[PDB]
């Protein structure tokens, strides 16, 4: 029995083009815990990415937060791409600013 | 307010390539300030938090050691499972285990608990009780028995009354300004057409804590859940969380609709209104 | 701090 990511692409603070900010991708409600999940921006992988230690919730199903540093702007365009077994490619998700 | 210490941990076997890998967390209600991961280079429990720091290098030897030991308990067990269940030795399976304990406001305990699955399903539990114990499948049933024979509970419950009290009290002083907190959430509604007929009201919680909260659509004070649509609450990165609600609604109607919000933070809830 | 004993299954 496995259960697909949910996916949440997200800033820390509201987005100020030119100001500094946290990038999340809050991936949840999966299983097993074997995961990948990258930050992309304008379509590379950043880097620098850093997540949290691996949870659960009340159902078993597992949580983590991706997230990085950043300075939005009006051009760049940030995703994530998330990788796991119940995905049969990568699920990649576009941060919409609005949400 | 009341409190809770939790503990979690999984451990999922790697058939052919080693060790099954355990990764535990504690946590004081939302704020996570352990950590221990045995693929890590420092096989030591570490801090996760910075009111966890200042315990002193017998604490932490403490709790490497014991941390450690029940990764050895956990990995004996994915073997005892998979034959429990006729399983094949090839796949990788996972053991995930919750306890805790919750105290209240003067830090009297209130109730414990703990909480096993295999395969991210239910497989044993700790009864209310802290006596007995509840089993979800006949294989889990063996392990009833056999923990009621041993009286294996009496030992748990002990922790749970007493150490797990203590060291929650504990903690609650050193991280005062973190845990003894409530940040209420900060709110606002956004409106935008979706067509010359309908607009999207949404309503945002941010900057909360702990993470419990409600948000509620009404129509006419009357309580709305047709049309409408929540995010789960998701973490910001710096120790509050966020989650909005939103509704589409038959432009020009907009009046009709409220967002209430229930937060810990807040003296009273919050209606918002467009 | 965590639970210094535990019982196999």
């Amino acid at each position: 029995i496995q259960r697909t990511p949910k996916i949440q692409v997200y800033s820390r603070h509201p987005a100020e083009n030119g100001k500094s900010n946290f990038l999340n991708c809050y991936v949840s409600g999966f299983h097993p815990s074997d995961i990948e999940v990258d930050l992309l921006k304008n379509g590379e992988r950043i880097e620098k990415v850093e997540h949290s230690d691996l949870s659960f919730s009340k159902d078993w199903s597992f949580y983590l937060l991706y997230y990085t540093e950043f300075t939005p702007t009006e051009k760049d365009e940030y995703a994530c791409r998330v990788n796991h077994v119940t995905l049969s490619q990568p699920k990649i998700v576009k941060w919409d600013r609005d949400m | 307010g009341s409190h809770s210490m939790r503990y979690f941990s999984t451990s999922v076997s790697r058939p052919g390539s080693g060790e099954p890998r355990f990764i535990a967390v504690g946590y004081v209600d939302d704020t996570q300030f352990v950590r221990f991961d045995s693929d890590a280079a420092s096989q030591r429990m570490e801090p996760r938090a910075p009111w966890i720091e200042q315990e002193r290098p017998e604490y932490w030897d403490q709790e490497t050691r014991n941390v450690k030991a029940q990764s050895q308990t956990d990995r004996v067990d994915l073997g005892t499972l998979r034959g429990y269940y006729n399983q094949s030795e090839a796949g990788s399976h996972t053991i995930q285990i919750m306890y805790g304990c919750d105290v209240g406001s003067d830090g009297r305990f209130l109730r414990g608990y703990e909480q096993h699955a295999y395969d991210g399903k239910d497989y044993i539990a700790l009864n209310e009780d802290l006596r007995s114990w509840t089993a979800a499948d006949m294989a889990a049933q063996i392990t009833q028995r056999k923990w009621e024979a041993a009286r294996w509970a009496e030992q748990l419950r002990a922790y749970l009354e007493g150490t797990c009290v203590e060291w929650l009290r504990r903690y609650l002083e050193n991280g005062k300004e973190t845990l003894q907190r409530t940040d209420p959430p900060k709110t606002h509604m956004t409106h935008h057409p979706i067509s010359d007929h309908e607009a999207t009201l949404r309503c945002w919680a941010l900057g909360f804590y702990p993470a419990e909260i409600t948000l509620t659509w009404q129509r006419d004070g009357e309580d709305q859940t047709q049309d409408t649509e929540l995010v789960e609450t998701r973490p910001a990165g710096d120790g509050t969380f966020q989650k909005w609600a939103a509704v589409v609604v038959p432009s020009g109607e907009e009046q009709r609709y409220t967002c209430h919000v229930q937060h810990e933070g807040l003296p009273k809830p919050l209606t918002l209104r467009w | 701090a965590i639970f210094q004993s535990s019982m196999t299954k």
